RNA sequence: GGCACUGCGUAG
RNA sequence: CUACGCAGUA
């Protein structure tokens, strides 16, 4: 029985954690612009995240989506906030280059937020 | 057989490298991992040493 | 010359090769070449591909250009003839719409259209009243259906008014019922395919319905979106507080099931907290360009690479091998299998192999007269529905899946659900869907490949409402002896002699045969796995009604074909195929196993001449499977019964989920009455898109010498007590890797070791009857090893080292 | 830190 | 027959 309350509190505060973290900014809105009012969940973070994770394994896939400071992408355009490496340390954007690519730990993290 | 107890030292090589955190890094965790791999997947005898010899140099390196 | 033609007639039926402006090919040509796959004999595919610039005469001067996992780029190749196969598909609608303008009723066959589309026989035609002849395009659809999603045929859908050159069409990003548009797709293409077509499957009449509406959708789910697929979410209010909850699913195959119990306990907080609804609701966007397998959501800040290991050494088992003589140079004897280690980016990696899977439309009249073939082989057995004090689980000590690992293993979710609560959810089961997420994590095990392995670790709701689902049926499967699936049959104690008898029950001239599945978990079809489970869920004709069995089939497809796998902690989209981690993988795998080989001799037996076989009867049996497959609506059980006579007479199979040992009539094969190696790599190119290679298959003609290889055992034949038993030996390989290389360093000395070896000693005794020495001095060196450590450790343990406490282990008594 | 099956091992 | 640990197989 313990256990089970336990585990019931914890599962609670965890749905409840889960729902401080949602912003119902653009939730409401998508929700209202469909009739039905159920809309794919793979939709959700595609339109009301806020922040944005990229995940680089070679350069030129770094040049073709996020080359510069600034990126679009879900029709929406992104900013760039941090670049780590595998080994979770700070690359600033002078860093990434041709010539400085063999000495980044691939593959590289970009964190954006919503602009 | 040489093959053999050379794999069983890349083994124990590679055993001791992670021991030593050298997985944190990635580029020389995944250079030594390719290489113990190599190692233990060869049919030469002689590419086996060299590569064991390039593992072992990684790991007397630090 | 030789040309492909689909007949039926009073002498002669089936898709054969026959000796009989207009261009030199036609669709039936093509439908042959692509389903009847040989790689020695190309040719016909060869200038199929070159004619109409599908690719140039260079590409197959490159190697394994056929393949499909070493050369993916074929897929493009294909691809370049399916707009002309769509052009096709056009015009005989309109053809069909001129016969039933002029009362014609006929049959419409492969063999009278060109590949430019164009309908240039007339024959076999009666005219009837005006406005009213119907065509019968049974067949033409049925053997056509399998090239429609090799070639992608329908891809022109997806652009605005279906013409290539112009731009995509930009679907509004809230829509998920697309069922019009089904409706459209249908109405176009498929006009005069006569049988209902339900696109929510949620509308079907029985199983054989749920497959036929599920083949015909899973065509229709390339054309939209990607991202409309999946749980379906709804802005809830408890307590005062909103929640994001799924109120139903979008299945590629199923269309949309919406719940029953939508209202806006412990129980509850299950159902809530294994939905991803929740999970990828408040997680960040996620771009992972490592893969091109869509993402959902980053459920943490960082992302986590894992790795593996490399396996521990021992020194002592070693030392003392090279001492006794082994590991020497040149020997027979020697060290092949490793624990091999791997980077962070292996668990992607692995993950990535999902893009094999692709979405094969199969070949409907077919696929229902295999899945009534198959059930023949499961009507000794009996399921139902069980209560949840009558399940039986085996191990209380493991993880529960994701989310529900944060707070305990599965012990603590049994003991704290009363079984009020699990009948409870799983009566709930029957009426909602639960998505959930299944973990991915690397496996450390002996292998011979530096390939890494992943298991697909599920969450607890899903495992309890399958158990109780199918554990009776699962039960009574792994209980039966002398049946077809020998899931459950010990090897020991006389086992595999008593399996091997069984195989060779009657057999005019046996032959034995093997083979294997190239990425077997990863390229098996949506279609095989849905006909799968709708086998095993055929016992429940008296527990359950239809809503309830569709509904326990979309929680299975919800939960296992489209899962949310929670891949180095973030979500992604499974595309297809089998769990590793899931209840009923094996049985599911036997079911397809049964089904893939039922194909193939359905094929063999078609493409057979017919004219030259010497037969009657069997002449008579393929004539009568040809109007019972592409000519017969309802199930046949007569003819049914009668072929399941046939193959268990002509062709014995021993399936164990991946491996099978077929024994069969090699003059019946050789005639063409038998499936081979060849109709097996046919089969298998055409419907699980994956190029089977001879290296991996087997054939034996002397059955002395048994199978080459079940189940990673090798048979011989040896005396005791004056009778030849067969006996089963490992790869001594294998043995002495998992003897030198432990999983960690808690192995590596104590009491523990003495089991260990214990059981190898138990598994590599055979050897002692191998005629090559090293194998019979495996087995001695195994025993003198355990007397050492007997020896250093230290009247009842003195049994360990006598050989005679492993000879017990193989003789009939027990 | 996955499912199913078989076989051994120490305790009743 | 139950609990636990190990080994093999898919
Ligand atoms: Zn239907
Ligand atoms: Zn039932």
């Amino acid at each position: 029985e313990d256990k089970r309350a336990k585990v019931t509190s914890a599962m609670q505060t965890m749905l409840f954690t889960m729902l401080r973290k949602l912003d119902n900014d653009a939730l409401n809105n998508i929700i209202n612009n469909a009739r039905d009012g159920c809309v794919p969940l793979n939709i959700i973070p595609l339109t009301t995240a806020a922040k944005l994770m990229v995940v680089i394994p070679d350069y030129n896939t770094y040049k073709n989506t996020c080359d510069g400071t600034t990126f679009t992408y879900a029709s929406a355009l992104w900013e760039i906030q941090q670049v780590v490496d595998a080994d979770s340390k700070i690359v600033q954007l002078s860093e990434i280059s041709m010539d400085n690519s063999p000495n980044l730990a691939w593959p590289l993290i970009v964190t954006a937020l919503r602009a | 057989s040489k093959m053999s107890d050379v794999k069983c030292t890349s083994v124990v090589l590679l055993s001791v490298l992670q021991q030593l955190r050298v997985e944190s890094s990635s580029k020389l965790w995944a250079q030594c991992v390719q290489l113990h791999n190599d190692i233990l997947l060869a049919k030469d005898t002689t590419e086996a040493f060299e590569k064991m010899v390039s593992l072992l140099s990684v790991l007397l390196s630090m | 010359v030789y040309r492909a033609f689909d007949i039926y007639n009073d002498k002669v039926a089936g898709f054969a090769k026959f000796l009989k402006r207009l261009t030199k090919y036609t669709m039936a040509d093509l439908v042959y070449a692509l389903r009847h796959f040989d790689e020695g004999n190309c040719d016909t595919l060869k200038e199929i591909l070159v004619t109409y610039n599908c690719c140039d005469d260079d590409y197959f001067n490159k190697k394994d250009w056929y393949d499909f996992v070493e050369n993916p780029d074929i897929l493009r190749v294909y691809a370049n003839l399916g707009e002309r196969v769509r052009q096709a598909l056009l015009k005989t609608v309109q053809f069909c719409d001129a016969m039933r303008n002029a009362g014609i009723v006929g049959v419409l066959t492969l063999d009278n259209q060109d590949l430019n589309g164009n309908w240039y026989d007339f024959g076999d035609f009666i005219q009837t009243t005006p406005g009213s002849g119907v065509p019968v395009v049974d067949s033409y659809y049925s053997l056509l259906m399998p090239i429609l999603t090799l070639t992608r045929a329908l891809t022109a859908e997806s652009h605005v008014d279906t013409d290539l050159t112009k731009p995509y069409i930009k679907w509004d990003l809230l829509k998920y019922d697309f069922t019009e548009e089904r409706l459209k797709l249908f109405d176009r293409y498929f006009k005069y395919w006569d049988q209902t077509y339900h696109p929510n499957c949620v509308n079907c009449l029985d199983d054989r319905c749920i497959l036929h509406c599920a083949n015909f959708n899973v065509l229709f789910s390339t054309v939209f979106p990607p991202t409309s697929f999946g749980p379906l979410v709804r802005k809830i209010f408890v307590d005062g507080v909103p929640f994001v909850v799924s109120t139903g699913y979008h299945f590629r195959e199923l269309g949309v099931v919406h719940n029953q119990d939508v209202n806006l306990s412990f129980k509850e907080l299950l159902v809530y907290a294994a939905d991803p609804a929740m999970h990828a609701a408040s997680g960040n966007l996620l771009l992972d360009k490592r893969t091109t397998c869509f993402s959902v959501a980053a459920l943490t800040n960082n992302v986590a690479f894992q790795t593996v290991k490399p396996g521990n050494f021992n020194k002592d088992f070693y030392d003392f091998a090279v001492s006794k003589g082994f590991f020497k140079e040149g020997s027979s004897v020697e060290l092949k299998h490793f624990f091999f280690a791997q980077d962070g980016n292996a668990a992607i990696s692995d993950y990535d192999y999902y893009r094999y899977n692709l979405p094969t439309m199969c070949d409907i009249r077919q696929l229902l007269f295999v899945v009534e073939v198959v059930d023949k082989y499961f009507d000794c057995y009996d399921g139902g529905c069980i209560n949840a004090n009558q399940v039986i689980v085996n191990n209380l000590d493991k993880s529960a899946g994701f989310p529900f690992n944060k707070w305990g293993k599965a012990r603590l979710y049994y003991d704290s659900m009363s079984y009020e609560d699990q009948d409870a959810l799983f009566a709930y089961t029957k009426r909602n869907v639960i998505p959930t997420i299944t973990q991915m994590n690397l496996k450390y095990a002996i292998s011979a490949k530096n390939r890494a392995r992943t298991v697909a670790g599920v969450s607890i709701c899903s495992t309890m409402t399958n158990r109780q689902f199918h554990q009776k049926l699962l039960k009574s499967i792994a209980a039966t002896r002398g049946a077809t699936v020998v899931i459950g049959t010990s090897k020991f104690y006389g086992g595999w002699h008593n399996m091997l008898k069984t195989v060779y029950s009657d057999v005019e001239n046996p032959h034995l045969m093997g083979w294997d599945y190239p990425k077997c978990d990863r390229a098996m079809p949506n279609m095989l796995r849905i006909m799968a489970s709708l086998v095993l869920a055929r016992k429940h004709t008296t527990c359950c009604s239809l809503s309830h069995r569709f509904y326990r089939l979309a929680n299975e497809c919800a939960q296992v074909l489209s899962e949310m796998v929670m891949c180095g902690g973030s979500l992604y989209v499974k595309p297809g195929g089998t769990s590793s981690g899931d209840a009923t993988t094996a049985y599911a795998n036997s079911v397809f196993n049964i089904c893939q080989a039922v194909t193939a001799n359905v094929n063999a037996l078609l493409s057979t001449d017919g004219n030259k076989i010497a037969d009657k009867y069997v002449r008579n049996l393929q004539h009568r499977l040809y109007e019972c497959l592409y000519r017969n609506r309802d199930v046949d059980t007569d003819f049914v019964n009668e072929f399941y006579a046939y193959l268990r007479k002509h062709f014995s199979m021993m399936i164990l989920s991946d491996d099978a040992v077929v024994c069969f009539n090699s003059t019946y094969a050789s005639q063409g009455l038998v499936a081979s190696i060849k109709n097996f790599k046919s089969v298998l190119y055409y419907q699980n898109n994956v190029f089977m290679s001879e290296a991996k298959c087997w054939t034996e003609t002397d059955l002395t010498k048994g199978p080459h290889e079940f189940c990673s055992q090798h048979t011989m034949l040896v005396k005791q007590g004056d009778d030849y038993v067969y006996l089963p030996y490992p790869d001594p390989s294998r043995i002495l890797g998992a003897g030198c290389f432990v999983d960690d360093i808690v192995k590596t000395d104590g009491t523990l070791m003495i089991e260990r070896f214990v059981s190898l000693a138990i598994d590599a005794y055979p050897l002692t009857k191998h005629p090559n020495q090293e194998y019979a001095d495996v087995f001695h060196l195994y025993l003198q090893y355990i007397r050492k450590l007997h020896d250093e450790l230290t009247d009842n343990t003195s049994r360990y080292w006598e050989p005679e406490f492993y000879e017990a282990m193989y003789t009939p008594h027990t």
